């Protein structure tokens, strides 16, 4: 199961920078 | 040593402050480096900020304790200190740079 | 059966090169053949314990002895070899090597090679490993560091007098190496210190005897020697050159503050 | 003791080839204390492996990497590390090692993933040691019948061959194959190099003792390959496992597309075919969907 | 008797490091978005 | 409206081969053809998890003039 959850833990990892990305994006037209 | 768990890393480098301050006290400061040396690589490789921090500045001192003023050089030349540690170790690692 | 057989080699070193006329090549194939007799009996032994005293002792009599024969034929890297060995035996195992009479004495020449060398900063990293008391009190010790303190304070006839008292002669050799650098950046300073000084009134600035010595000296240096035997240096015209504004430093600077206090979001 | 190298770095530039052996010797037995000032000497420890007469130059280079792993360098400590060969016991439990190890496995895996993707006119050709030491580093897992583990690394280093090994060599030929298919199906994204794995996946199904056609079918389907999958079933009819292939015929209407059943149903006409035609189809499955 | 296992914890908790930090990265955008 | 459905649809399931026609959807002055170019996104990439879709997908969701 060794790298099952190796690579959930990369898929998440990546998850994590598009919704950083994302929230980023969203606070720059919140602003206007 | 034996042990691999990742909350121990924060226990793990108090120990060796007191590991080399008994030592201190025995003042040999030599059986001590190659311990240091082989504990501060095992927490570098592990990513341990603490542990990384407690040893680096362990081996400073034990540098400096001796007059190897060169040694300690070097050692702060290659070695990266880290940045999310603790104030109480970030003042020994700036006194003995 | 090694420790003796190397031992009565490094006697026979001992013997030849204690003659008051050594044979330089002879001691250099001498001590090329002891080294590799060393290289066996645990010669730089790493994390040394109680073993043989007889080898580290006789190790560091021939790196003694080597050390002070490099400077013999004025060659530098042997030098730095040598002396990158008797550290290793003057430090390390100095708990059960006793304390080596001519140690002082060639960790001074260390230091003032150094010096030679303009590496000041290795010079006063290696003048922290002696104890503080034989800096201030041991002959050897005392003369390098307080070279030091006159180079760097600009004591420099106190410099050129330093040769006279040498502690040792093998201080010698590396002297003249600071002496060749001493003269140039004496020029130095009366470049941009004297703004015209007569010819003979630098022959005690200089430190030079023959005034034919001065000639050649002052077109190496580009010297322009007036009719009044007075030297113009006439260049402090090449001022800080505040005539042009540094415009695009500052408006790299300005725009950066721009960029703190907008870019922050 | 031995508290500086200098004398041990300057046993290194002698024209004596004994004397920078024994240096080497000796440096190796303090690179995890002092690796900091040879650090400096690092250029003239490699240009004795660069030196192809030296004796030790393997040797020269394997100090050199440790020094490296000290450095943190790891790319030079790995190329240093190939440079050693055969002194670099992968058997060792050192941390050096092990850290080499898995800095080769990540580089050789950086690489085959390039390679992939890439022509076969423009294929790096990768490293015989780094491939050497991967090789063995499979092995070991495979005499720790730890199969999953090597699976994981054969997907990552999309090598179909360890890849098919380990799935063999597996006691648990169904449990793996299920595992296999499970990671290939929400892990992969290549879809071509999903593709090839899809194919092995195949080639091993039908090579088992009881052919599990279903778990080909689905394969299949995945693969887009209607010559296949017709010529399954046209084998199971004439083979007389009529159930499955009607179980597999339900199958493929439940979760094909209907060009890729419309290219089946060509395949399969070039009594039973006919049944076969029926429900490939179709109406027969919205016939006890619709009654249901 | 393991294989690569040391080396997939390695990797796992590397990774993992990562995960956590840029985790409490985004908590902390997320509040500033959501304010 | 309808052929911004339809064009998506054209696309289904087809991962990046997609790529330069929504490239070129997203891109494009008229608002329903940009709702397209999202569609094909969508139909393109059906329960692929591929993230880069779902950033662009979030990029235009946050930064857009139509509200479609």
């Amino acid at each position: 199961d060794l790298y099952s959850r190796y690579k959930k833990l990369q898929q998440e990892l990546e998850f994590l920078e598009v919704q950083e990305e994302y929230i980023k994006d969203e606070q720059k037209n919140l602003k206007k | 040593s034996t042990q691999n768990r990742r909350a121990l890393d924060l226990v793990a480098a108090k120990c060796y402050y007191y590991h080399a301050r008994v030592y201190e006290f025995l003042d040999k400061l030599d059986v001590v480096r190659s311990f240091l040396h082989a504990r501060l690589r095992t927490a570098t490789l592990r990513h341990d900020a603490d542990g990384q921090a407690t040893l680096l500045n362990l081996l400073l001192r034990n540098y400096l304790h001796y007059s190897l003023y060169d040694q300690a050089e070097k050692l702060v030349s290659k070695s990266v200190f880290p940045e999310q540690a603790n104030n109480n170790e970030w003042a020994r690692y700036l006194y003995y740079t | 059966a090694v420790l003796q057989a190397a031992t009565g080699m490094y006697e026979q070193l001992k013997g030849e090169w204690n003659r008051k006329s050594p044979n330089l090549s002879k001691c250099g194939e001498e001590l090329g053949r002891l080294k590799l007799v060393l290289l066996e009996l645990n010669f730089l032994p790493t994390t040394g314990t109680k073993l043989t005293k007889q080898q580290l002792i006789l190790a560091r009599d021939i790196l003694e002895i080597g050390a002070q024969w490099s400077i013999l034929r004025k060659d530098i890297p042997s030098f730095e070899r040598y002396m990158a060995q008797l550290k290793c035996y003057y430090f390390d195992y100095k708990e059960q090597l006793p304390e080596s009479a001519y140690m002082h004495q060639l960790l001074g020449l260390n230091l003032l090679f150094l010096l030679s060398q303009n590496r000041v900063a290795e010079f006063h990293t290696e003048l922290e490993r002696l104890p503080a008391k034989d800096i201030q009190t041991n002959v050897y010790i005392k003369h390098p560091v307080s070279l030091e303190q006159y180079l760097m304070e600009g004591s420099y006839n106190k410099v050129f007098l330093a040769k006279g008292n040498i502690p040792a002669e093998s201080y010698t050799f590396f002297i003249d190496i600071l002496l060749d650098t001493i003269r140039d950046e004496i020029a130095g300073c009366i470049e941009k210190a004297y703004e015209k000084i007569l010819f003979t009134e630098a022959t005690r600035i200089l430190f030079f005897n023959t005034p034919k010595k001065m000639t050649d000296y002052a077109k190496k240096r580009g010297w322009v020697l007036g009719p009044n035997n007075y030297y113009s240096f006439a260049s402090q015209q090449q001022k800080p050159e505040d005539t042009t504004i540094p415009s695009t430093e500052l408006a790299k600077q300005v725009i950066e503050y721009a960029r703190q206090l907008e870019m922050i979001v | 003791m031995i508290t500086s190298a200098a004398g041990i770095i300057s046993l290194l530039d002698e024209d004596e080839p004994q004397l920078k052996e024994f240096a080497l010797h000796k440096l190796n037995a303090v690179v995890n204390d002092f690796w900091a000032e040879i650090s400096e000497s690092v250029d003239k420890i490699e240009v004795l492996y660069e030196d192809e007469g030296f004796r030790s130059r393997q040797f020269a280079a394997l100090v050199a990497s440790k020094v490296f792993y000290h450095l943190g360098a790891f790319e030079e400590s790995l190329n240093y590390a190939l440079g050693a060969g055969d002194l670099f016991n992968v058997n060792d439990n050192s941390e050096y090692v092990e850290t080499i190890i898995a800095k080769c496995i990540d580089h050789y895996t950086k690489q085959c993933v390039e390679n992939a993707d890439l022509p076969e006119g423009e294929k790096k050709p990768i490293d015989q040691r780094l491939e050497g030491i991967v090789n063995k580093m499979f092995q070991r897992c495979l005499d720790d019948h730890k199969y999953k583990q090597a699976i994981g690394i054969a997907l990552e280093t999309r090598r179909l061959d360890v890849f098919e090994k380990t799935i063999l060599e597996s006691n648990d030929v169904p449990g793996m194959l299920a595992y296999s298919l499970k990671l290939c199906m929400s892990l992969m994204q290549n879809k071509q190099f999903r593709n090839k794995v899809l194919r092995v996946l195949v080639k091993i199904y039908m090579n088992l003792e009881k052919p599990d056609f279903i778990n080909v079918c689905q394969c299949l389907i995945f693969l887009d390959d209607p010559q296949a999958v017709s010529d399954i079933l046209e084998k199971l009819v004439k083979e007389d496992n009529l159930l499955m292939a009607y179980q597999i015929c339900f199958d493929l209407y439940e979760s094909a597309s209907q060009q890729f059943l419309s290219s089946v149903i060509q395949n399969l006409r070039t009594d039973q075919t006919l049944k076969m035609i029926k429900i490939l189809s179709g109406e027969m499955a919205i016939e006890l969907h619709l009654q249901f | 008797g393991s294989g690569l296992r040391q080396y997939y914890l390695s990797k796992i908790e590397e990774l993992q490091l990562i995960v956590n930090d840029k985790s409490q990265n985004l908590r902390r955008l997320q509040a500033q978005r959501n304010e | 409206r309808g052929l911004a459905v339809g064009i998506a649809l054209v696309m289904y399931g087809r991962m990046e081969e997609a790529d330069a026609l929504i490239e070129s959807l997203c891109r494009d002055k008229d608002p329903i053809l940009r709702r397209s170019g999202m569609y094909t996104v969508a139909m393109a990439y059906c329960g692929s998890g591929n993230n880069k879709a779902i950033r662009r997908l979030l990029h235009v969701a946050v930064s857009d003039v139509n509200d479609d």
